[PDB]
């Protein structure tokens, strides 16, 4: 937790504020991975990065909305909450994909 | 092209026909074969059940979604019924396309 006061803003510790992590294993929210952007893993490995803003885009009629176009709340899906002392992990298996042609 | 599901194997053809019930042949005999029949027509029933299986939704959207509604209005004559003299008619044409999902 960080508190400005006249510039000489300290940073203290929240010991018992939480994180909430979800990995969305069902593909019901706009898929923006995949589309080129910033924000990955740093390509050397001491390197700190902060990570990106989600944000999407749904169906447009120019710059307004039609009816068609999608609002998700993503508090509506289960998150676990990971106060400091606790860790997120899962794994995964991908389908069978060809292999790259990494030859001429 | 005109939408729908293509079958290496559809539903096979049922064809259905009169049996030729001939009039009187003549006394002696002629192989000319035969331009007389009973005029003759069949009727029944014919009862088709096709069985579908459904894909549900798992949409994890927040908003509601189009629907297909009927307008809830002062009406001379309600939608898909029949006419003042029985005639059964069909207003609209009524895609399938309604839900969505992300691409």
């Amino acid at each position: 937790e960080v508190t400005t006061n006249d510039g000489v803003t300290t940073i203290a510790n929240n010991l018992t504020s939480t994180v909430q992590v979800f990995s969305d294993s069902e593909y019901q929210l706009p898929y923006v991975l995949g589309s080129a952007h910033q924000g990955c893993l740093p390509p050397f490995p001491a390197d700190v990065f902060m990570i990106p803003q989600y944000g999407y885009l749904t169906l447009n009629n120019g710059s307004q909305a039609v009816g068609r176009s999608s609002f998700y709340c993503l508090e509506y899906f289960p998150s676990q909450m990971l106060r400091t002392g606790n860790n997120f992990t899962f794994s995964y298996t991908f389908e069978e994909v060809p292999f790259h042609s990494s030859y001429a | 092209l005109m939408g729908g599901f293509g079958l290496k194997n559809p539903p096979p053809q049922i064809l259905i026909k009169n049996t030729p019930v001939p009039a009187n042949p003549p006394a002696e005999f002629s192989a000319t074969k035969f331009a007389s029949f009973i005029t003759q027509y069949s009727t029944g029933q014919v009862s088709v059940e096709i069985e579908w299986e459904l894909q549900k939704e798992n949409s994890k959207r927040w908003n509601p979604e189009v629907q297909y509604t009927s307008n809830y209005a002062k009406s001379a004559n309600v939608d898909f019924t029949v006419d003042n003299n029985g005639l059964y008619t069909e207003p609209r044409p009524i895609g399938t396309r309604y839900l969505t999902r992300p691409l």
